[PDB]
């Protein structure tokens, strides 16, 4: 089990910007219907590694454009989200992305006021 | 010399909405009366000259009905919406675009401004999709998308847009769209300051009967309760729903006003009282 | 074979680059719009010219479309030297048919063909200002072009929209006039300093003999066409057609052609080959 | 209680962009004086539902502009934040927003170095 | 210990935009090699306090441009990150920033599929 | 009644659209600035003209404001044919009063009225280059306009700022000159190809008789005003006032008016009505 | 021919800050001396011609004091700030804007460049609010906001801005603002590379007495400690505080330099040593 135990988790994926459409499409296929994205900058500088973006080289300190995906789901569907993101986003090149999993204590739909499981459920996911 | 001291007093009212977009839906008794018609035109032109960015959206029911009965294919309405087969659709587009639209454009051109009349087809301004009751109604449309691109340079050149409420789906089939709907969704697309609908009543009434119970100002939560409680009914329900729909999308205010009143448009914008009901976001 | 088709595409190169960036006024005549397949074929040709680097402006007519509605509404129709006698009732109908049916039909077809069109009448942006003809007592609300203001077309073309022009307009007082679509196309070509004016119609071109479709005159000058009018060889709707070529050529338009809109891809045959596809008039 | 127990929680609200001023104003009124917002894109596609934005229709996979609000507070004031956001942001239309609640283990003010409760406290909240 | 106990934490720092290069450089020096930043707006309105940005004054409700830094690390290196950010970002003026610490249940590298400690480790941090 | 007031607003339409987009140079005379209420009333009229689609440029004077400071500082003052005799000490004081008091007072009033102004002297952006007058030995540092460079005004107007112009400038060597505010307003109107020059002062307009405020000449031509100067009917500060109309009209400015700045909304009465509010001079 | 080999050697110094904005506050002994005055003007013009984007901000105390005593309303100062009632305010604006500002602008115009002189009123460049000690000081202001909009096209056209330190609040009341404050806050608004203050001392001294203990370079944390420890005092405390204030807002460097030195501005920018104390962010 995920060590801080919780009813919900947020899957936070920082990936290449041009892969967002494909990952979103694939997530939709397995019933993931709530997704948030935003433009970010980052670096993930392992060892001496050099990353390519816009035909240019980026080492250590130098920032590279990325997109952050945020998906909030029940504990049980967390693995499917991670795997779906990996398949959709992976190129095999340095700089493919990092995923984080964070505990979420509650979910609330603004329109209705539904809390918890009812708020997380989208009426078309199987 | 009283004419200029009045002009001077309207300064703060003129300044308030400078550079702001305003979407006005013209229909009803304001259409059928030549005197009211020239007042609307006047008011539009004044607003344009005074620094506002008005857009006129029209319907034109009575004119359509006349040609339909001339052709022995008389009108059929279900809950305020016209049953529109392929033959009716052709006549609808003929009247709205070829008669009404160009009538308003020419009146504006003669009033010392310059208008450009467009339908949803032009510059792909609107894309339609079949309405939920399309099985009964035929080629009646909802707005699937607005592309306001074409309006950008026209407004920049100082033309007044005049919009006819027909458009096509993606395959090229023409649809008949409710003008209130077009006005509301167009306002949402432009991030308009105001949506203004001209109707045949004083505004939204507390009691369906007496016109002295007119509500001046109310919010989304307010009128949504008025629908549920049954205090508002009939043809006024679709109007309020279009107001809520555009308000929810970022339009600041939506007004339902009395088109029967001379210069109602100017009254709504240039006075604190208004000319009907203001609904706020 | 695929190997042969591709080399034929590349053989069109010198023809594509010859009028690159040039303004061409294409008038699509009402008489040519005989089929839905032919309508979408013609807009295909027009769209192709835009994608290939030319600047086409579409003007259209709609005589037969109008005539059909006059019949249905029980209104008598009359023409004199190719111009419709237009009373007040007919004006309204002319405007509704041309702007509300034909204009939006063509705009709609262009939007479905991978391009975007904007439909305008003379009213819109004050593109055209009309004026009554001298014989108003006989013709009624038939207009001449008093002014062209091409301003509204500049931002539309700058944005990549193909304009589609209907031939109704008003005078300065707001009275509506019916202008023959040939006359409009010719004056618009002059206003835009167009390289070419091309008129699609329902015959091979200017015929020496109306009865004989093989008496096609392949090319002719201003002197020659003026003589055909005086000799009576040119009659009916071909008079305004021929007259709009004379007037636009005189104002600096380089060539004017009259061609058969019912022949498949005739617009392309006219521009993209040495033979052309009908009659070319030159100065 | 919120299941992962914590001294602080982050209230994360994804809402309509034109509602931010009103929600911020209302939060200020009840003593919420630290707020972070950012521009995001998202979809929340229930069932067959269609969402309206800019006069256009958005179904499933298609992204819509939103704003993300982040408010970090003590456990006890979490309910007031949620409720205040809902009242300020709700229109009653599809696409009104989702709120998430996440545990926060610590808060630190950069200027002073104050940790925990002192760092969370803003000298004007009652 | 950080009260919601976890193998990883996300350090979330909202700071002045012109300090990002310096903080990033300093983090790189102590072996922090994964960093995400994004443009945000915020207010932190203590008491009657007035904040200066672009030569102008900002009180209460009025939003100010900031940058959000996100750094995910093992529990033990959390203090070094916080301290490094504070030294690099502090001016001593009102509006220097807030830092939040949130539990993270897992880390995954997209390119390889490495989970947990292997995914968090960057081959050049001592 | 509210129903009547709104229709009166809409009655101003033809008057609003008549000079839409036209440049109007408005000179606000020192003698007219007799009250704080009248100062903010005049900027109200000026702001109204901008919001309504005109392009007003404000030039101002400040004779009485200067005179008050000369009195306080114990410096004698003298005028000859409406021009201040200006020694070195007086120049400094002229510049500080006109630029530092009056200019910023008006700029400040405009900013508080829902518009934004930018105040400039002839120095700024090299808007004006001065030159000594022939009778320097008598007048001292009194300048004529040698050059106008309107360049700095282009981006300011493009951004929607109302320029407010003070009438001091330097020659090319950097020596400061006092230029009469009428002269500046007239040469600026010529430089901008202005439709109108309107001068607000402390009398009804040009009077046939100085003593009799009912001898208002409602309109007059260049021949007529030249005669009034020669006959001595125009004297004192009215000489440069009348002369700046002659000079600007000769350079293509279409009309010039002299009106009473102390009458409420007189600027509006002049532009937005057929009668006007004083004297109009035409070519 | 030594003049051109020197010019050639200054190349890397000229290239370094090309396109960068530089905010220079002119006052003190650099004002009172005609020789130093023309050197500052020269230096400004050179910087502009060489590709930098300089902005000059001035005060002008001595000139104000002179007119105040001519008018029998002599100066009153509290902790370096002038007590400014309505009458004094009028004289302050008269001198700073009508004398000093236009003097500098005309000198620049005669030096072969072109200047535009502005106060805080012009284009609403500054909005003031009452200073914390306003009860004692009257119409003395802090900068409530900067709107640098008007400077954008002026700099694009190649004009040199020259700024007088008066402005109004939102109601239209004029305020007297400290020129250092205006320079610092203006630098913050423009995201300026540098803030440069001309003073009557060598820079920041380790010991208040001897001018040989001048600190070349120090950071925010460094000088903030120097204030607390009392190593810096008097009129130098407000100066450092304005430097910190703009540094904290993103200005890269802030220099306090010796205005008594010929060509001090050029020395500060065109040499590695500088002309006083550089404070870094
Ligand atoms: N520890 C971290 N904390 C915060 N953000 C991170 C972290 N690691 C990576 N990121 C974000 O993820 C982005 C892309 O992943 P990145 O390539 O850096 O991972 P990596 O561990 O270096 O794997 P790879 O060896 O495939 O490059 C970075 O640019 C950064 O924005
Ligand atoms: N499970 C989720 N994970 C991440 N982000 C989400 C999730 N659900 C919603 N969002 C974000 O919130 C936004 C708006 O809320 P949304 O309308 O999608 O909620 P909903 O559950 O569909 O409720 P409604 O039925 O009122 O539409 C989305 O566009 C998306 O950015
Ligand atoms: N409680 C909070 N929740 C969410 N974001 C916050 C919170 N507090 C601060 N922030 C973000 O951090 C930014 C800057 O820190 P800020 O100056 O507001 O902290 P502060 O507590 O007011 O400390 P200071 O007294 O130094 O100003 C804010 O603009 C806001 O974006
Ligand atoms: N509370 C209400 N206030 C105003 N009108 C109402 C209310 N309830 C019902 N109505 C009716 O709704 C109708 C809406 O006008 P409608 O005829 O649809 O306008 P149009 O013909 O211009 O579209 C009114 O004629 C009115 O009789
Ligand atoms: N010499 C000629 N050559 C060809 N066509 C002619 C000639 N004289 C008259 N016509 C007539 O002119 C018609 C074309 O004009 P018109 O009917 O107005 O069609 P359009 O819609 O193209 O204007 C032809 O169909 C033909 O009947
Ligand atoms: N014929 C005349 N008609 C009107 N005013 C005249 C005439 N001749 C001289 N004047 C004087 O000219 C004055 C206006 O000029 P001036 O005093 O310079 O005021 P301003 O500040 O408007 O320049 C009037 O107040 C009046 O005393
Ligand atoms: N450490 C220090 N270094 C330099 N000057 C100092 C220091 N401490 C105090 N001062 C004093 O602060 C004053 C600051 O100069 P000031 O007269 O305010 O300049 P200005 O008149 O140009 O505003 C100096 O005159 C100096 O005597
Ligand atoms: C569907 C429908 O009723 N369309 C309308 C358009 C006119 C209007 O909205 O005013 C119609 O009368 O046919
Ligand atoms: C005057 C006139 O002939 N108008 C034409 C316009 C249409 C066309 O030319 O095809 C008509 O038929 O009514
Ligand atoms: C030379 C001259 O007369 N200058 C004027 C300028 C001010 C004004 O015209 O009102 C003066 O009074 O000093
Ligand atoms: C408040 C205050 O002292 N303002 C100054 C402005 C001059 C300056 O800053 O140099 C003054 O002397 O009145
Ligand atoms: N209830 C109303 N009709 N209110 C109208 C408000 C009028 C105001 N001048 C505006 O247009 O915003
Ligand atoms: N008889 C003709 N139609 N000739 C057409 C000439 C063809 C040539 N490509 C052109 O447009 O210029
Ligand atoms: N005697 C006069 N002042 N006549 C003024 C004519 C008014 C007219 N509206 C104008 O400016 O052109
Ligand atoms: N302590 C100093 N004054 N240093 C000045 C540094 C000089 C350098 N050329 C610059 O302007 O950035
Ligand atoms: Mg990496
Ligand atoms: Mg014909
Ligand atoms: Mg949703
Ligand atoms: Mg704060
Ligand atoms: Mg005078």
């Amino acid at each position: 089990d995920y060590i801080p135990d919780s009813k919900f988790y947020k899957v936070e994926a920082i990936v290449r910007p041009w892969r967002i459409q494909q990952v979103s499409s694939a997530l939709l296929k397995i019933g993931i219907r709530g997704v948030t994205v935003s433009d970010v900058r980052g670096f993930g500088a392992q060892g001496g590694s050099t990353e390519r973006h816009g035909g240019s080289e980026f080492s250590e300190d130098k920032f590279v454009a990325k997109v952050k995906m945020e998906i909030v789901v029940k504990k049980d569907q967390v693995e499917s989200v991670i795997n779906t993101i990996i398949e959709g986003a992976r190129t095999g090149e340095i700089g493919d992305g990092k995923i984080f999993v964070l505990p979420v204590s509650d979910v609330i739909r603004v329109r209705t006021g539904e809390r918890g499981e009812k708020a997380e459920k989208m009426t078309g996911d199987m | 010399d009283y004419r200029v001291e009045i002009l001077s007093e309207s300064l703060p009212f003129i300044q308030k909405f400078r550079g702001k977009t305003i979407v006005v839906k013209y229909g009803g008794a304001a259409m059928t009366s030549p005197e009211l018609k020239s007042s609307v035109v006047s008011d539009l032109v004044l607003l344009a000259c005074v620094g506002l960015r008005p857009i006129l959206v029209h319907g034109g029911g009575p004119d359509i009905n006349r040609y339909l009965k001339q052709l022995n294919i008389p009108a059929e309405f279900r809950d305020g919406l016209r049953v529109t087969d392929a033959t009716t659709m052709e006549i609808v587009s003929m009247v709205l675009v070829g008669k009404v639209n160009k009538n308003l454009v020419s009146l504006i051109n003669a009033a010392g401004a310059t208008a450009v009349g467009l339908s949803g087809h032009d510059g792909r301004l609107l894309t339609a999709r079949p309405v939920p009751n399309s099985a009964q109604l035929g080629f009646v449309g909802e707005v699937a998308r607005v592309d306001p691109s074409v309006l950008r340079p026209l407004v920049d050149y100082g033309y007044i847009p005049v919009i006819a409420s027909v458009a096509a789906d993606d395959s090229g089939q023409a649809y008949n769209i409710n003008a209130d709907t077009v006005a509301g969704e167009l306002a949402a697309a432009l991030g308009a300051e105001k949506l203004i609908l001209l109707t045949d009543v004083a505004g939204i009434l507390e009691n369906k009967e007496d016109p002295s119970s007119l509500i001046k100002e109310i919010d989304i939560k307010g009128v949504k309760k008025m629908i549920e409680d049954g205090k508002v009914a009939g043809g006024m329900i679709p109007k309020v729903k279009c107001c809520i729909r555009s308000l929810a999308q970022g339009v600041k205010t939506a007004s339902i006003i009395d088109g029967r009143r001379q210069h109602s448009l100017l009254h709504e914008i240039m006075s604190d009282e208004g000319a009907g009901t203001m609904i706020t976001g």
